């Protein structure tokens, strides 16, 4: 009972020729990955292995594969740059009928809305950070500065300036700034600066927030926003 | 890129429709929401619609029903059977397998494809009162769920009750939103107080 | 009579594909983990050496296989991360239809209980050390500091302090922890304070069982939970 | 996701099960114990369940045998029989080899593998009492362990005797637990002192 929802290999061995792919999953047909993938390939798609915007807008017409919606550093960069979110049983209805399905009857949930609290449908959206100039301040370069300097930018950011938390000099002008995005590791100097110079300080999940609505969201309109809270 | 009208259009019969009382057991198979305005019910089961009318409508007039998406971003996306379920040994010969909407009961049922369009929709003669009844009933089956990966997938739908003539020409219109679901007394009630 | 149970190698080269395995067993079809390991590998199914659940949360759908219920260190890993342990007949059956059978009607039993005194069943369960702060205390890196520490935070735990017994000195703060989890060589002066600081202490069975029943079980609830209990 | 319903009820008919006392010996071949409504019994071996009833319901009238595992955490994974005894010549033809229970004695069982559930379920018709007799026997055959591996795996399960009318609808319902075991007496009585 599990090949059936699965669907054959491709016959038509050019089916999604022209066509670039991004598979991720979370952490209902179980999603496997490796099938999925094998699918695609005999079928001529294109796998990219990491985000690569160049390719997405040129050569292929790029697709984010997966189960569900998920919050990974893959999931957001599409959802900012447009990529659709298709579930992979697209892939398997596609190779079932040696013929590529409508996507647009594939769409996964953009995600959790803690505003709405509930999942929200993926809809048509300006990108949710154009002309913003943020100042990014954390104590890692991968997971944080270089992650979300990605996002931010894909999402239509104007500038983001990275600043390594205690292990950097503040000689910026914070004055520039829309927004600091940052997490309990920001120094105090910065916090004090930013609070008189009415610069808003927030965190990740503002950003992430703002990339499940589909527009750019109150600074403050949740506490998950603050820059320090913590699980609790 | 055109959407079928919904507005509410009573028109010369004082077309209007009557559903059937159910309340919220999760055994039930069809339960309406007047409140909402809006359907839930399950997989292929029986969903009795009731036409009521002040005039008698001449024979030779059509009843149609077609679904469209509800939400504005969706409305002109075609709403059809996801292909899982099209994969499916229901067919009962009568009804296309990409038809989301069929009639049971009726022998005299006709399928609409449409080729400008491409919305499905299916019509049945339009047929008096039983004597002894103030409406017509037709019981309508849903032959997917509202989360169906392929078909609805999460989207909710309308359905879209119209009164023609034999020349397809516009008598009445009305309709009603859609839930087809595991637990529909649940969802009925779950629904209800989120307003 | 032998190869009868056994079954063939898959035939269907990607029977297993999108799936890795975790092996083990003990010290009912005989358990051939030489056959089992090369049908496997004829379905492309991932052979995983040792535990890792980088691949068990993103690449594959990871299973263990075995042909009853362990006590070694990779059963209690599955348990604690929540890999299900499959009967090898899982392996057996589907090389046979040539088909994947559904791993749930194969599931193999969690364990042994003390509390019950009788083999229980595995069912679902929230992390049974969610948060929890040890204090790790043996004269053993491998075969206990190692093993538990791992055991511990893939289970759950806030934190694991690691502390050799008597090769090392007692600069640490016993009241920032939960619970102290040793052997017969752990130091008096550990004891006689935790004593005084209320911080209760117990050896590796009362994890073990934590992990069989699927919850965090009392700290004193059976006498072999006494660090220094001795077979006897 | 639906979890058939197992809830007690005699309906309009009075609808009661009945079974036979066999106290414990080892060559007992199905024992029940009232205390724990549950029967024990071994592979393939006859298991009377007897129907009472209070009125004679119409004939046209169906008795429906189905296995559903009694642990909530289960309650949604269908009960079949293992793969490996599916691999057996003991198909007595009639009985599709992956149902778990049959009927023995009677021709006109049927064997339902419901398109929507998946659960299977074995249905003959209703049959008034033998004359001499109070109530309607009825002779089910478990054709698996609860131990098998690959199939119920040591999971309890319980049967649901339905009572329906010729339309599917429900009249009657009640259900006992059930082990399929080597030592039916031996395990009754390691159970009852469970307690
Ligand atoms: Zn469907
Ligand atoms: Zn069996």
């Amino acid at each position: 009972a599990l090949e059936e929802q699965r669907g054959p290999l491709p016959l038509n061995k050019t089916l999604f020729l022209g066509y670039a792919f991004l598979l991720t999953m979370a952490t209902i047909p179980p999603f496997n990955k490796q099938y999925t993938e094998s699918q695609l390939r005999a079928g001529a798609g294109y796998i990219l292995e990491d985000f690569n915007e160049a390719q997405c807008n040129t050569a292929y017409q790029c697709l984010l594969i997966a189960d569900q919606h998920c919050r990974t550093r893959k999931y957001f960069l599409c959802l900012a740059s447009g990529i659709p979110c298709v579930s992979h049983v697209w892939v398997h209805d596609s190779c079932h009928a040696n013929q590529l399905q409508n996507y647009r009857n594939y769409l996964l949930p953009a995600g959790y809305s803690l505003e709405e609290q509930r999942i929200l449908d993926w809809q048509p959206r300006e990108n949710p950070f154009q002309n913003l100039k943020v100042l990014l301040v954390s104590d890692q370069q991968q997971n944080f500065l270089e992650l979300w300097s990605e996002i931010l930018m894909t999402g239509g950011a104007a500038s983001v300036k990275q600043h390594h938390s205690s292990a950097h000099n503040k000689d910026i002008a914070l004055g520039v700034f829309d927004v600091v995005v940052t997490d309990p590791s920001c120094p105090a100097s910065v916090l004090k600066c930013a609070e008189a110079l009415q610069l808003p300080v927030v965190s990740q999940e503002w950003v992430i927030q703002c990339l499940i609505v589909g527009e750019r969201i109150g600074f403050k309109q949740h506490p998950k926003y603050k820059h320090d809270y913590v699980s609790h | 890129s055109s959407v079928p009208s919904q507005k509410t259009y009573q028109g010369s019969y004082g077309f209007r429709l009557g559903f059937l009382h159910s309340g919220t057991a999760k055994s039930v198979t069809c339960t309406y929401s007047p409140a909402l305005n809006k359907m839930f019910c399950q997989l292929a089961k029986t969903c009795p619609v009731q036409l009521w009318v002040d005039s008698t409508p001449p024979p030779g007039t059509r009843v149609r029903a077609m679904a469209i998406y509800k939400q504005s971003q969706h409305m002109t996306e075609v709403v059809r059977r996801c292909p899982h379920h099209e994969r499916c040994s229901d067919s009962d010969g009568l009804a296309p397998p990409q038809h989301l909407i069929r009639v049971e009961g009726n022998l005299r049922v006709e399928y609409l494809d449409d080729r400008n369009t491409f919305r499905h929709s299916v019509v049945v003669p339009y047929e008096p009162p039983e004597v002894g009844s103030d409406c017509t009933t037709i019981h309508y089956n849903y032959m997917c769920n509202s989360s169906c990966m392929g078909g609805m997938n999460r989207r909710p739908i309308l359905t879209i009750i119209t009164l023609e003539d034999s020349s397809g020409n516009l008598l009445g219109r009305n309709s009603f939103e859609v839930r087809v679901c595991a637990c529909p007394g649940r969802d009925r009630r779950t629904e209800e107080e989120n307003l």
